[PDB]
DNA sequence: CCATTGAGAGCGGCGGAGCCAGCAGGGAGCTGGGAGC
RNA sequence: UAACCGGAGAGGGAACCCACU
DNA sequence: GCTCCCAGCTCCCTGCTGGCTCCGAGTGGGTTCTGCCGCTCTCAATGG
């Protein structure tokens, strides 16, 4: 069993760890310290809250 | 036991130097993510200190 | 004997074709030209040579891989390539049961020698 | 003839549909004359390696 | 029992539900959303949305 | 990259771990384990 | 010098899971023709 | 009152099994 | 002829199913695989 999950956790996250970072990748922490993406709508109003 | 790394070599004096500043092993201790260090003492080296 | 049914029924299909184009010319048929050699001759060679277990005109369609190049790089890795068994289900699967250590193969299958890829 | 016409084009909708995309349902596959699909140019930018 | 910064969470649970809407991190979720052709080409489906 | 880095690590019933993270990247209607907790 | 023609060679053929589209089955409620004036 | 030579990135494609972390 | 009743009609929505897309990074090596027949035009060997 250990084996048989190693073998298609490997490949199973992978794709998780992609869908999530072009969802997100132009995300980003302005000059007016806010927290914009590519088409500058406010996301977050300061990082972290 | 077998594993392979890759080195790029950056091609510039504008590439290097931010690579210096940004990336550099010893800036990267502390993780983001949880917010503790990334490397720690850890084999025979951590038996051998305790 | 799942090949050598496919091509023994082609060079019956030739034979065919090459009594037809000659007994409605009226003229007499010859069989030593209409046996086709290069049917059986090559149709095994090809498939025991590439692996693909059909014919080369539909290959995409066939197995793969029933027929490996033999590992000698020590004469244990000969010795159980020679004896290695096969379950076709295909890759990209995500179901676990085929892949599970059945109770079932109890001195039949060796249950520590599997590869620890994704097969 | 203005029917063989009609069967023309339908070719020529074929070959040109299959440059452009050579998967299609439920139509038959432009393959070569080794017995291979071709790579439209489609596929030359689809998945992983376009 | 591991532990993620909480910035990391909120700003995955925000760019979700940033428009008002259930935004899935699918291809039918961050494709629908206007961020311009040559973006969404490198996600997915690669020639439908050019 | 702080929430997949993590996920690789992972694994009455809740269905907890990548199929349960699967779930709600995509935000999926039918769940596998969907309760209450009255 | 004359000349039909084999041979040379070249081209015309002969698995599985999850979103949207389409459809079909199904009520609200309008309007012409009947009902009672 | 004399003495022989001069040229240089080449270059290749498609498909399949095995294996490594 | 007047006002008002009713089924047929008109459009509405709700629901099932077919079609389409995706499925982890990298790496090494290997072996097999660039269509095949044949019918006319041309060459210059070789018959009179
Ligand atoms: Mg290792």
């Amino acid at each position: 069993e250990g084996l048989i999950d190693t073998a298609v956790k490997t490949a199973e996250t992978g794709y998780i760890q992609r869908r999530l970072i072009k969802s997100m990748e132009s995300v980003m922490v302005k000059y007016d310290a806010t927290v914009r993406n590519s088409i500058n709508q406010v996301v977050q109003l300061r990082y972290g809250e | 036991d077998g594993d392979e790394m890759n080195l790029h070599l950056p091609q510039s004096l504008e590439t290097r130097a931010e690579i210096q500043e940004l990336a550099m092993v010893p800036r990267m201790i502390v993780t983001p993510q949880s917010n503790r260090p990334v490397m720690g003492i850890v084999q025979d080296t951590l038996t051998a200190v305790r | 004997a799942f090949l050598f049914r496919g091509m023994f029924k082609n060079l019956l299909k030739e034979v065919r074709i090459y009594a037809q184009k000659f007994i409605d010319r009226g003229k007499d048929f010859n069989l030593e030209l209409a046996i086709k050699t290069r049917i059986i001759s090559d149709g095994l060679k090809y498939s025991l040579a590439t692996g693909n277990w059909g014919d080369q005109k539909k290959a995409h369609q066939a197995r793969a891989g029933v027929s490996q190049v033999l590992n000698r790089l020590t004469f244990a890795s000969t010795l159980s390539h020679l004896r290695r068994l096969n379950s076709p289900i295909g890759r990209d699967g995500k179901l676990a049961k085929p892949r599970q250590l059945h109770n079932t193969l109890w001195g039949m299958v060796c249950p520590a020698e599997t590869p620890e890829g994704h097969a | 003839a203005a029917h063989v016409i009609a069967e023309d084009v339908k070719l020529l909708q074929f070959h040109v549909a299959t440059m452009v995309d050579n998967e299609l349902p439920g139509l038959p596959r432009a393959m070569q004359k080794s017995g291979r699909p071709l790579k439209s140019l489609k596929q030359r930018l689809k998945g992983k390696e376009g | 029992g591991s532990y993620v910064n909480y910035r990391h969470l909120a700003l995955l649970c925000d760019t979700m539900t940033c428009r008002g809407h259930l935004m899935a991190i699918t291809r039918h979720g961050v494709n629908r959303q206007d961020t311009g052709p040559l973006m969404k080409c490198s996600f997915e489906e690669t020639v439908d949305v050019l | 990259q702080s929430l997949g880095e993590p996920a690789t690590q992972m694994t009455k019933n809740v269905t907890l771990g990548v199929p349960r993270l699967k779930e709600l990247i995509n935000i999926s209607k039918k769940p596998k384990t969907p309760s209450l907790t009255v």
